[PDB]
């Protein structure tokens, strides 16, 4: 549980991303706590309250 | 049973007379049964006269007579002679 | 931006009263035989299909063929008709004997009974828009009245028909016309009744032979019960080419029933007002 | 009527200024109402609003409930708009624990009266229920208002979020090991002819089969016991003519990957549901099968 | 559409209101009793002849409902009394009768009092103490807060007495009552609403401003309760103080005549002859206030 | 022949919320991001005074009481309908005949009329919604006067006996003053009753000394609003105290705007602190007190003069108004014309 | 996941010739079925050829074609094809390929192709033992006749000799419709027809059990007091064998008629194909028509 | 649940406070939606986290 | 005048019964004005009304 919409909206610093294994394998095999996946274009970031 | 399926034009009076025809039961006492039979026959004769679209007594204080509906003359005569024999 | 309307013209000259009479029907359901861009006034409505030997069955079958259009605009020398497209929302005038309510499924029926517009030997007879249950009940009433048509010498049968004839719906009662006029039944209703009776009669004799053989095999143990029921109805009371002929006859009679057995939904309702004369509906083809 | 006008691309309806903007620009008038953008102007969903008493709107306050119109026997409140949840108290396929949960939620005169009006007449359910769309908006009140979708997607005013259709778990059916891409949603009511009173089952089926006869074949296979019950009643009980073992009507389409499981919380009670994540409403009429 | 948000800038009540003027009575101020045969339409006597005879004497018609579905509809709520051909005295304010022992204290009626015979105002009870609220309302081994007797009408102040089953809405709906008909006794006898209204002082007055109000149809002869949102909610101070106001009544035409002969303020006094009495009104409504303007 | 003499139309007079005298009770603010926020709170911090005690007696602990007040929502809505005929004539032209131009102009004027009537209806709806909220928080005379008379004695949650006295006073003042103007027309009694109503209401925490002040004299302390009949009766009774005044009122709404810091906190935390920078500067400078409140800061800049009646009630100048013009010939009932029940 | 595609591009994984692209261009506006909607598909999944099999049943082919997806052909590019899956209720231009005449205003159905006359035409696409067999778009009367005759063949097969069934299948095979004769290829009694036979037997038996004595006796009573070619013909098809009706009740009669309507719908759905297009135009050469899509 | 410690730390606007009744009376008889009353000095405002 | 503000609609039964009551009351009250009163304030109010 994090503010994923804030991560989508707020500016970000670009880095080269070095996963040893595949990003979807790192995500699927639960390397990271607090994971959020979506496909296509999820419109909920446009919801501000 | 026959009366409920019949297509009476005005079902209200038909169903009232069918209810009084449904309720009649003998209470195992000699004197009561003749009067309950008279009531049941009044209802049934009204219902039969309704079925054949014939007139019926509307005058207040009167009551439909206990009479055969559309039986032939000879059979009514035979039935009344039999009833007189029972008398 | 314009829309794809149909143009209609009247051969008859119109008075101001006629034009004003048309402007009241600016949301009606006017059926047209064929998808045309310019038509004459004769092709509007059911008046072209009226005949004195055919009845409700023939006109229902003819209505199913037509193209349904809503009147859109009325002016001098022109009437603009809109042909609606499936899945879009439209305003339609209530012209039947019954009130609509939200969520209803409406279907188009032949009419069973200021006024409507006549010009010469012409009349604008628009179809009836009723909810689907009322149409189904009306069709069944008409079919049963047709089957009783040969016992009409007795008062019990006539009381039965008078009970069939009156129908009650949402806060309205009306009497449908008897298919028997001048003591004899019209040829279209006669064919409908004859086809119904023939399919019943052919099924009664044909089905047992096949049910026996196929129930021997049937793993559903349903067809055995079917054969048992057939044995019961039997108890209450052929050359191969002739078997083919009777099977063909059964299926052709069923195809004859197809016009009456099922009716299409053409709208579904969502609007309420004291103005109840109209509602907004989505169109269905 | 010239080649330049034929070959000219159509105007964009979004680039054109509205009727209100054109009028205010024509007289160069100004209004406090803001008319530059019109909400719901580009919604392809056909919607209607239904007024319903407070007693029925339990489990419907969250967008995604299927709205069904039931006809009472009487004249004054001729129809009630009930959801698939309240209808689940009548269903036979719903487990007794779920039924107790639902009965604990719907404890108002309106809901119990709905159930009584259902069980009171002789007609079957489907000759008594008309299916409206699915719901997405609620304003609360003693007489509450629900906006319902007749043909479209379920989404916000700005389509900034798109709603799913919620199916109570015991009512959900699936009949293939692997689903195809696109699958159609059906509502099935199947009648069991056990003993004195016909017992209905209420199901919502998602299958890729669109052709009517194939669907009715697989349904006759899946509900063979109900067919046997129908014929066995017909043989054992004459003169009480039954019609239909079941009815199917189609009420939408969805994608196979948009089916997920979820729970609905209400009165701190959890009702587990199956959700159709970008449901599109497309209603048919009831088709009866034997 | 426009969104408006209001936020209150006071730490007390920054606004006051008062009932400044009155300029007619909507009701008749009559003496026509409630017709229970409309309110409880399902009841019949078990014997046809006793039922028909009593209905003839009382002037009531046979219970006319298409039984099953229309009864479920009525128990959901129904408006089943036709209007009279003409009205000259406005809306019919029907009287609800509480049977009362013939030896009830006549001084009870001379001041504003709870007509059920035992006081039930929750402002005198500690907030949220339902045990003490229930004891104050019903426990007849405890002295009534107003008069310190157990009761003045045993048939109205107890749990499940005749008027408790008649006028308490929870008992009325175990009976088959028609909800649409307004009932004056309901505010005093709906003891569960009374228990729930037992809050703190400021919560009580806020609730009085919001929810503790009546709703009566303005266009019908009879007093039908209206749903929220179709017309204005009607303030009733008797829902807070939980009392009824004594109106000028008498047992003899002589004392009424001496009231009419009397000067101003005669209506406000309550002399008595031996067995015949007058109760005077506690606010000078009928005499001066209604007819001044 | 038949003659048609003049044809006439309704030359309606409009109502504007800020021209109303009721607007005195409001501090009206315009906020463009209102569709996005759902909560508004104002936090209060108050430490009570106390008194040094004698020997052998308990002493009073210092106590901080903090409260929060939350905003209430109440949107308003009104529709207007345009027929297909006006929509097509508004946009399509046919050879440009003078009849076609007539229809085009008529469609344009129908659109304009609909927009004008709708905007006026929105002004009236704002007046109506404000009056309803203001009513629902306004207790009657017997409640507030009982509170003002019983104010001093209670020093915590009410005793059993103290609230018995509260109830007794409720009933006494309920009967005594039920329909004021019918019971009496005595000039002094009515003057003192209105002064009691004016002095009973507590002050608002927004002080805006430049708004609603009369040409010469002094600040207006409140508004007194009633039906036209009641105000005509009162003005006939107390003309000795009532005078026609010209009052300076804010010409337009005050605009509230989100700052960039507000945008950051709204994106990240779903929360906005009004006037973030004033707080941060006062927080790092070590200053314990802000000078003004964000609702006050957002207030309007311009004042316009308008003429209205005022009455003097014990060194309080309040406004007298009737809202008959808002509700005349409409389909909605005046909230101040009411029904009261007695059993 | 991915929303359903509407415009579908098809590529031929085979060296096409000039004549192949020509006879492929002639197929613009034709309706072709596909098993799987995808933006780019391969030509193997085009048409019915993938389903032709050693089973050889026509009823199997019909059942497979029913569950397929129908798409219309759009313009042809060198070795590439564009297909468009239509929407309900819109207007489309449709080409006919079978030698069956269409008329302005009739309904159309999809059925596996028959064979006509000498069966002289097989110059469609062939590409390494692959073929583009398209389904036939036929008007409703012919489709009803085909389904009806298949069901009749199946029903007659039960308890008739092998040669008797041979002769019956020979005569029922041949259909004459709008002055052209068509023949059904491979009428074979598999299990797919066995299900239809089972439901036909059940539906007929329930019709016979539901039909009332009024319904049964109408034909007999009409024959006693009316005479016409219709009546004499239909009674010649029937078995051989005033007074009042001994039971009369409209309410029973209407309940029974409603149930019988449900059963007659059950039986009709065996021969009744689903309408895919409704016609309102014909090119006077009868090569194409403008239609409303019904799916 | 309100963040009272921020209310304590943040700068405030000094106002003449007017309650008709005693502050403890309007607090004790539930005039306010949210309350926090404490006696002495409550350290809660000092632990910033 | 007194009843004007109470209905923007066709009068219902109760409203017109109130109208009737007012008719009768005022008819009895003001039938021979100058013979009943000579009060300067009352006649000025009457003429103003």
């Amino acid at each position: 549980m994090e503010n994923w919409s804030a991560l989508e909206l707020l500016p970000k610093v670009g880095i080269p991303t070095d996963f040893l294994t595949h990003v979807k394998t790192s995500a699927g095999e639960e390397m990271f706590e607090a994971l959020r996946i979506y496909y296509g274009d999820d419109p909920e970031r446009y919801n501000i309250h | 049973r026959r009366g409920y399926t019949y297509p009476f034009g005005d079902r209200g009076k038909a169903r009232d007379h069918l209810a009084v025809l449904d309720r009649t039961e003998f209470d195992t006492d000699v004197r009561h049964d003749a009067e309950i039979v008279e009531r049941a026959l009044v209802s049934a004769v009204i219902l039969a006269k309704m079925s054949v679209r014939e007139t019926l007594v509307t005058a207040i204080g009167q009551t439909e007579p206990i009479a055969f509906v559309h039986l032939k003359d000879t059979e009514v005569q035979r039935i009344e002679e039999n009833l007189e024999g029972v008398r | 931006a314009m829309e794809a309307n149909i143009f209609c013209t009247f051969d008859h000259k119109l008075s101001i009263a006629d034009v004003g009479k048309l402007t009241k029907l600016v949301a009606a359901v006017v059926p047209i035989p064929q998808r045309l861009h310019l038509i004459k006034h004769y092709q509007l409505g059911l008046h072209q299909f009226v005949d004195h030997t055919r009845g409700y069955v023939r006109l229902r079958g003819l209505l199913r063929n037509m193209t349904l259009t809503l009147m859109r605009r009325v002016e001098g020398n022109q009437i603009l008709l809109h042909v609606p497209t499936h899945g879009l929302l439209y305003t339609v005038l209530n012209t039947g004997p019954v009130t609509w309510e939200k969520g209803d499924a409406l279907c188009v029926l032949p009419p069973l009974f200021e006024n409507l517009l006549t010009l010469g030997q012409w009349e604008l007879v628009l179809p009836w828009i009723v909810p689907m249950p009322l149409a189904l009940e009306i069709n069944q009433r008409l079919l049963i009245m047709g089957l009783f048509s040969l016992d009409r010498s007795y008062e019990e049968v006539k009381a039965a028909v008078q009970q069939l004839q009156t129908i009650t719906f949402r806060d309205a009662t009306f009497t449908i016309p008897d298919p028997v006029i001048d003591q004899h039944l019209l040829i279209d209703m006669k064919t409908a009744c004859l086809s119904m009776s023939m399919v019943a009669n052919l099924a009664s004799e044909l089905t047992m032979t096949y049910v026996r053989k196929l129930a021997l095999e049937d793993s559903s143990m349903l067809l055995v019960k079917c054969q048992e029921l057939l044995m019961r109805l039997d108890r209450e009371r052929v050359s191969p080419d002739d078997e083919i002929a009777r099977l063909s006859a059964l299926f052709v009679m069923l195809r004859q029933l197809d016009d009456l057995i099922r009716e299409q939904v053409v709208f579904t309702v969502c609007d309420v007002s004291p103005d109840n004369k109209s509602a907004t509906c989505i169109f269905k083809g | 009527m010239d080649a330049r006008a034929v070959a000219k691309r159509p105007r964009d309806p979004a680039d054109e200024d509205n009727e209100l903007v054109t009028a205010l620009k024509a007289k160069r008038e100004v209004n406090t109402i803001s008319v530059r953008y019109l909400y719901h102007a580009d919604h392809q969903a056909l919607t209607a609003r239904f007024f319903v008493p407070e007693g029925l709107v339990e489990f419907e306050a969250q967008p995604g409930a299927l709205l069904i119109r039931m006809e009472t026997g009487c004249d004054s409140p001729r129809h009630l708009y009930i959801s698939l949840y309240l209808l689940g108290i009548r269903a036979s396929n719903v487990s007794a624990s779920t039924r107790c949960l639902l009965e604990s939620v719907y404890t108002a005169s309106a809901a119990r009266a709905a159930l009584q009006w259902l069980d009171l007449g002789p007609h079957l359910l489907h000759r008594r229920l008309e299916t409206l769309g699915c719901v997405k908006t609620v304003s609360l009140g003693i007489t509450s208002l629900l906006t319902c979708v007749m043909r479209g997607y379920l989404y916000n005013t700005l389509k900034t979020e798109v709603f799913a259709l919620m199916i109570p778990k015991d009512m959900y059916l699936t009949w293939e090991e692997t689903r195809g891409r696109l699958q159609y949603v059906y509502l099935i009511i199947v009648y069991d002819y056990d003993g004195p009173e016909t017992r209905p089952g209420i199901y919502v089926l998602t299958s890729s089969i669109a052709h009517w006869q194939t669907l009715v074949d697989v349904a006759r296979g899946k509900f063979a016991r109900e067919r046997c019950s129908f014929v066995n009643r017909r043989i054992t009980r004459p003169r009480q003519i039954p019609l239909c073992t079941g009815v199917i009507q189609k009420l939408g389409w969805c994608l196979a990957d948009d089916i997920h499981t979820s729970f609905l919380v209400h009165k701190e009670l959890k009702l587990s549901v199956v959700r159709l994540d970008n449901f599109s409403v497309e209603l048919g009429d009831f088709r009866e099968f034997v | 559409t426009q969104n408006i948000n209001t936020v209150d800038m006071g730490l007390g009540y920054t606004s006051n209101t008062c009932v400044a003027y009155v300029n007619r009575v909507r009701t008749d101020m009559g003496v026509r009793v409630q017709d229970l045969f409309r309110v409880f339409p399902m009841n019949v006597y078990r014997h046809d002849e006793v039922d028909r005879w009593i209905r003839h004497a009382a002037g009531v018609e046979r219970p006319q409902l298409l039984d099953t579905e229309t009864i479920s509809m009525l128990t959901f709520g129904s408006m089943s009394e036709r209007n009279a051909a003409a009205t000259v005295h406005g809306q019919k304010a029907a009287c609800e009768l509480i049977l009362t022992p013939v030896t009830m204290d006549v001084n009870y009626f001379k001041i504003p009092n709870n007509p059920r015979g035992r006081a039930s105002c929750m402002l005198a009870v500690d907030p949220y103490d339902t045990e003490a609220a229930t004891k104050a309302i019903y426990d007849h081994r405890e002295a009534d807060a107003q008069t310190f007797a157990a009761t003045h009408n045993p048939w109205a102040s107890q749990a499940g007495c005749l008027s408790d089953v008649l006028y308490n809405t929870r008992h009325r709906e175990r009976l088959g009552y028609n909800s649409k008909f307004y009932s004056p006794c309901a505010q005093y006898f709906n003891t569960e609403e009374i228990i729930a209204a037992n809050k703190t002082l400021f919560k009580t007055i806020d609730e009085y401003l919001l929810r503790a109000k009546d709703c009566i149809r303005g266009d019908t002869d009879t007093q039908y309760v209206c749903v929220e949102g179709t017309e204005q909610l009607i303030e009733n101070p008797c829902r807070l103080t939980q009392e009824a106001l004594p109106i000028l009544s008498t047992t003899t035409l002589a004392l009424m005549e001496t009231k009419l002969k009397g000067g101003a303020g005669a209506f406000a006094t309550s002399e008595t002859h031996f067995g015949n009495y007058v109760v005077g009104e506690i606010i000078p409504l009928q005499q001066s206030m209604l007819f001044n303007s | 022949f038949e003659a048609i003499f003049g044809t006439f139309c309704n030359r309606l007079e409009w109502v504007y919320f800020l021209t109303s005298g009721l607007a005195a009770a409001a501090h009206a603010i315009k906020f463009h991001d209102l569709n996005k926020l759902t909560t508004g709170k104002m936090l209060f911090h108050v430490q009570v005074p106390r008194v040094a005690s004698g020997a052998g007696l308990p002493t009073s602990r210092q106590t901080t009481i903090m409260v929060t007040k939350y905003s209430e929502k109440s949107p308003i809505t009104i529709p207007f309908e345009l027929s297909a005929a006006c929509l097509t004539y508004l946009r399509e032209t046919f050879e440009g005949t003078i009849l076609d131009k007539i229809l085009n102009v008529e469609a344009m004027h129908t659109v304009l009329r609909a927009l004008k009537n709708t905007a006026d209806a929105m002004e009236r709806g704002l007046i109506h919604s404000f009056l309803q909220t203001l009513l629902r928080k306004a207790p009657p005379y017997f409640v507030v006067q009982t509170l003002v008379e019983n104010a001093t004695l209670a020093r915590q949650a009410l005793n059993r006996i103290q609230r018995s006295n509260i109830l007794q006073s409720f009933k006494a003042k309920m009967l005594a003053t039920l329909f004021l103007l019918n019971r009496t027309r005595d000039r002094d009694y009515v003057l003192k009753f209105l002064t009691r109503l004016a002095e009973a209401a507590t002050d608002s925490i927004l002080d805006n000394p430049t708004t609603y002040t009369t040409s010469s004299g002094a600040k207006i302390s409140g508004v007194m609003v009633s039906t036209a009949n009641v105000m005509q009766i009162i003005m006939s009774l107390l003309s000795s105290h009532i005078t026609k005044e010209t009052v300076s009122a804010p010409a337009t709404y005050g605009n509230f705007v989100l700052s960039p810091e507000n945008a950051v906190t709204a994106i990240s935390y779903h929360s906005i602190l009004a006037d973030f920078n004033s707080y941060k500067a006062h927080l790092t400078s070590g200053q314990p007190h802000l000078p003004n409140d964000s609702l006050s800061q957002a207030g309007a800049h311009s004042l316009t003069p308008l003429s209205m009646d005022v009455i003097r009630l014990g060194e309080k100048t309040v406004i007298m108004e009737n809202l008959r013009r808002v509700y005349k010939n409409t389909d909605t009932k005046d909230p101040l014309e009411r029904n009261v029940d007695l059993t």
